[PDB]
RNA sequence: CCUCCUAAAGAGUAACGGAGGAGCACGAAGGUUGGCUAAUCCUGGUCGGACAUCAGGAGGUUAGUGCAAUGGCAUAAGCCA
RNA sequence: AGGGCUACACACGUGCUACAAUGGCGCAUACAAAGAGAAGCGACCUCGCGAGAGCAAGCGGACCUCAUAAAGUGCGUCGUAGUCCGGAUUGGAGUCUGCAACUCGACUCCAUGAAGUCGGAAUCGCUAGUAAUCGUGGAUCAGAAUGCCACGGUGAAUACGU
RNA sequence: CGCGGGGUGGAGCAGCCUGGUAGCUCGUCGGGCUCAUAACCCGAAGAUCGUCGGUUCAAAUCCGGCCCCCGCAACCA
């Protein structure tokens, strides 16, 4: 497995949208490119609309999902199935 | 009742009190008391940036430099 | 003499024999035999039942095999149930630790099969 | 055996007191336990029935009767009838003897287990103990790598409700499912 | 030629009238004495859960019957020792 | 900025390492050449299961360091059973490079643990310091080498004949 | 309308009797080589026996009904 070594992460990038969102508890999907950012306790119950390079995907953030980054729930690649080829991308 | 077919009792009735020489006298958890999730919930338990162990020498709060030594 | 029974491999080196109660690989079995005063290269048929007891106590703290093989199963299932990328790669069988798909799908998904073009 | 004289001494009196019954006769006693080991297949070969006997033998040494289909007209394969179960009937003192081995030695054998709901009792307070495997009473080199061969343990009763039904083997500690 | 029917409830009565079936089989597939209960669906279940045996309910011999049909059926021509 | 060149259905070119016991395992032991490192790499030190770590002598490279170069040497160990060879997948943590490790990064480690037993069609270089085979360093190089370039260890059959 | 023969994997056959086992020769599709095609080599797909029904644990086979192709048939003259 891989990690974040030793220094302190909230993500610098995500921080300025989040600090105003936690003040409300949760508010409308935070337009986010910051797919580089991990999930944490402060973030439980937010809604992060997560750019995947093509478009945003809402990730509803919750306690069972704190072992993960935001970038994992929103897909990137397409996989050609092999009964017959894959027609669509899947969200 | 078929009286005559009943086996000898040599290895039935003996020693329901036996020891642990290869196996237990009662098993735990065979009734499954929690369903196993196989997760720890990381950063919910434990810390968002890791344990600091290994290489313990007092830390210098004053600047230090790979090129600075001759 | 079987280590714990139910599934143990018969007439195996002393190191190898504990690789079937699980939670006890080579590293832990090597040190557990040195403790109990057993040499590595004896076959398991050479041990008396009181050496088998000295093994069995030192095992009995570790995970029982029915939960060990269940644990990797529930980990795979956990990941698919989140739909995180670990889990997405699991649906197809494809690498989860960054490995290539252009080759070396074989270890997870089995032998190659013919595909008309 | 000790089981039934205990069941008389302890359980029969519980149920008389607890239900406010009008007769002592209204109480359950233990009635015959046939067993099954519904192994199947081997229609001429009868080999998986000898493999069933080597499992049954570990817990009760008695001769397999080896069942045949009784009208032989079902949707299963028919050819020279069809072999199904094994029996091994437990009756009277031999069954009272068997139930005294159950719990004390049956519980250390199972390690992964999903049978035996106490709600699953219905109708007569009839039950069938789907144990998933063989409950091996004391033997040498019984573990050998093998499969399957659980048996129905079909307990029967002179019980006339479900509640009085579920109350056999209760002053015996089993971890029954809810 | 048998069994169901035309066929008119004795007399079973035509027609290249309607339909199913038979050309043997079995040295037990016979006799006698004694005991006994199913097709099927559900609940219990390890594999019988869908089908099966075991055990419980419902139904009450509707299964079976050497072979077609008719009659028959707990006294069980049904099943067994 | 995020995604991507490293997708995945498969097939194909190429290289690696293995399929053994001439070897692998363990403890102990030996000598290179050549070159890179003052954005950098570094002994001793103490810490860390190991990786690594902080401290810091040092190093302009025939000085100090990568580096104990490995194959090779000693001794016991294993018997064709995919093993005592091979160690891939995957669960999980510890650590590294970096303001970012999820698809697409590097290292240690615990448990569990497979294909492969000399490979169809296909297919190429070599005449001797070569072919074969081991280890090393370096260019590139924030983080990724099986590659490439060069170095040195050990080093083969035969070339009648046109 | 009668009477009789015939109805096999994409193509042409084997199997055929109370029936159980789908075989032969091609062709097809993917791949290799060849500068390319080719033959060649490797791998692979393919059957509700014309259709429907009956008996059975099993029906191409043995049976009942029908459609269609052909021979007869289109009078005894």
């Amino acid at each position: 497995p891989r990690s974040l070594k030793k220094g302190p992460f909230i993500d610098l990038h995500l921080l300025k949208k989040v600090e105003k969102a936690v003040e409300s508890g949760d508010k409308k999907p935070l337009r986010t490119w910051s797919r580089r950012s991990t999930i944490f306790p402060n973030m439980i119950g937010l809604t992060i609309a997560v750019h995947n390079g093509r478009q945003h995907v809402p990730v509803f953030v919750t306690d069972e999902m704190v072992g993960h980054k935001l970038g994992e729930f929103a897909p990137t690649r397409t996989y050609r199935g092999h009964a017959a080829d894959k027609k669509a991308k899947k969200k | 009742m078929k009286k005559d077919i009943h086996p000898k009792y040599e290895e039935i009735t003996a020693s329901c009190s036996c020891g642990n020489v290869m196996k237990i006298r009662s098993t735990v958890g065979h009734d499954l008391n929690l369903d196993v999730c196989s997760k720890c919930h990381p950063f919910f338990t434990g810390k968002q940036r890791d344990v600091a162990t290994g290489g313990r020498v007092d830390r210098f709060n004053k600047r230090f430099n790979i090129p600075g030594s001759k | 003499a079987r280590i714990a029974g139910i599934n143990i491999p018969d007439h195996k080196h002393a190191v190898i024999a504990l690789t079937s109660i699980y939670g006890v690989g080579k590293t832990r079995s090597k040190a557990i035999l040195a403790a109990a005063g057993i040499a590595e290269d004896v076959k398991i048929s050479e041990l008396s039942e009181g050496q088998i007891d000295t093994l069995r106590d030192e095992v009995a703290k570790f995970v029982v095999e029915g939960d060990l093989r269940r644990e990797i199963s529930m980990s795979i299932k956990r990941l698919m149930d989140l739909g995180c990328y670990r889990g997405l790669r699991h649906r197809r069988g494809l690498p989860v630790r960054g490995q290539r798909t252009k080759t070396n799908a074989r270890t997870r998904k089995g032998p190659r099969k013919p595909i008309k073009k | 055996a000790k089981l039934h004289d205990y069941y008389k001494d302890e359980v029969v009196k519980k149920l008389m007191t607890e239900f406010n019954y009008n007769s002592v006769m209204q109480v359950p006693r233990v009635e015959k336990i046939t067993l099954n080991m519904g192994v199947g297949e081997a229609i001429a070969d009868k080999k998986l029935l000898d493999n069933a006997a080597a499992d049954l033998a570990a817990i009760s040494g008695q001769k397999p009767l080896i069942t045949k289909a009784r009208k032989s007209v079902a949707g299963f394969k028919i050819r020279q009838g069809y072999p199904i179960g094994c029996k091994v009937t437990l009756r009277g003192e031999r069954m009272w003897e068997f139930f005294e081995r159950l719990i004390t030695i049956a519980v250390p054998r199972i390690r992964d287990f999903r049978g035996l709901s106490a709600k699953s009792f219905d109708g007569r307070g009839n039950y069938s103990m789907g144990v998933r495997e063989q409950i091996i009473f004391p033997e040498i080199d019984y573990d050998k790598v093998d499969r399957v061969r659980g048996l129905d343990i079909t307990i029967t009763t002179t019980a006339k409700s479900d509640e009085e039904g579920r109350a056999l083997l209760a002053a015996f500690d089993f971890p029954f499912r809810k």
